[PDB]
């Protein structure tokens, strides 16, 4: 069963990243993606 | 600016590092599709801002120092490509006493075996 | 405003390398989560 | 403060602040060795500002 | 373009060479504060192409 609910929005997925004095993270892989964008130029 | 050349202003031409765009027609408008590069699978490493040899400081150019648990190496900031640190990877500047966290290290000279 | 993908939590120390950020990052002791300069700007208008 | 320019693509990356400065100087054609020679001066000027 | 990366277009992000920006909230608006590099104390020298 489904019904109409009301609630308080969750602005995002709260994440915590530790801070270290002498450490770095270096990506070892990559990916390609295609985005799609639309704009109206006529009336 | 996107179709005729590679843009260099963040998020203007795709949500990533931008390679290309292709236009497609549409009624009363136009549609763009952006090809973008996205890295992933990062690894935590150990660093040192500079290294001391012969009592002199060597800074890196076009890279950053990293430690993999066996020996120090320099890599690109985007893709992991370790290379053996050698004289032409670096330029000498300043002095070791002036800087924080400099680490004793040995840099290879490729004229050493030739003599 | 809403272009951040995930909201990182405020760090504990406010002093990195000498750079003092305590004026722009908030602090728990004060009742308001607003920052110092934010709460000054909010006063003037 | 910690990620810098890197959390614009991917999630984020970790790098100490004082190593970020060597990059943002190298972006303006000032050789990165300018920073570590007199880091204290820049820090004090920043706080006074 | 200012907060998430180093801009390279003159006077867009501060009146100088640009390093960073930090946003602060305000009523009905937003306030930016730009950190910029400014050189001084020039000396006259002799050149040859
Ligand atoms: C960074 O600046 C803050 C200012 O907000 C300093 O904290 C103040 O220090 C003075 C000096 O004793 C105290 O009287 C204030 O009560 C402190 N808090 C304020 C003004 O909110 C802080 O000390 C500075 N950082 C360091 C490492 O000294
Ligand atoms: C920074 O390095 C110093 C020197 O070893 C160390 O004492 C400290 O724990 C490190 N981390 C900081 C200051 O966050
Ligand atoms: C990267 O991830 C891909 C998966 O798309 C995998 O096939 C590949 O082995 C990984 N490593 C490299 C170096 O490409
Ligand atoms: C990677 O980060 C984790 C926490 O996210 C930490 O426990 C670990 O020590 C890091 N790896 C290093 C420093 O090599
Ligand atoms: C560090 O890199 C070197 C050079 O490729 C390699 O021989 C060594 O195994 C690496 N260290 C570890 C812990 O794998
Ligand atoms: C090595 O580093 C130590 C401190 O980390 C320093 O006292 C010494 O002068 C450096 N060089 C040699 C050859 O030990
Ligand atoms: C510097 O400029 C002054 C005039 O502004 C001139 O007299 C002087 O010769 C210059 N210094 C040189 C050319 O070394």
């Amino acid at each position: 069963q489904k019904s109409i609910v009301a609630y308080t929005m969750s602005l995002g997925a709260d994440s915590s990243i530790a801070y270290s004095n002498n450490t770095i993270a270096i990506p070892t892989n990559f990916s390609i993606s295609i985005t799609t964008e639309v704009m109206p130029v006529s009336m | 600016e996107c179709v005729l050349g590679q843009s260099k202003r963040v998020d203007f031409c795709g949500k990533g590092y931008h390679l290309m765009s292709f236009p497609q027609a549409a009624p009363h408008g136009v549609v763009f599709l952006h090809v973008t590069y996205v890295p992933s699978q990062e690894r935590n490493f150990t660093t040192a801002p500079a290294i001391c040899h012969e009592g002199k400081a060597y800074f890196p150019r076009e890279g950053v120092f990293v430690f993999n648990g066996t020996s120090w190496f320099i890599t690109q900031r985007n893709f992991f490509s370790p290379q053996i640190i050698t004289t032409d990877n670096t330029f000498v500047s300043g002095n070791c006493d002036v800087v924080i966290g400099i680490i004793n290290n040995t840099v290879y000279d490729p004229l050493q075996p030739e003599l | 405003f809403a272009q951040v993908k995930q909201m990182y939590k405020t760090p504990t120390l406010k002093y990195f390398g000498g750079f003092n950020f305590s004026q722009i990052l908030p602090d728990p002791l004060k009742p308001t989560k607003r920052s110092f300069i934010e709460d000054l700007l909010f006063n003037k208008v | 403060a910690t990620a810098g320019w890197t959390f614009g693509a991917g999630a984020a990356l970790q790098i100490p602040f004082a190593m970020q400065m060597a990059y943002r100087f190298n972006g303006i054609g000032v050789t990165q060795n300018v920073l570590y020679e007199n880091q204290k001066q820049i820090a004090n000027q920043f706080n006074k500002a």
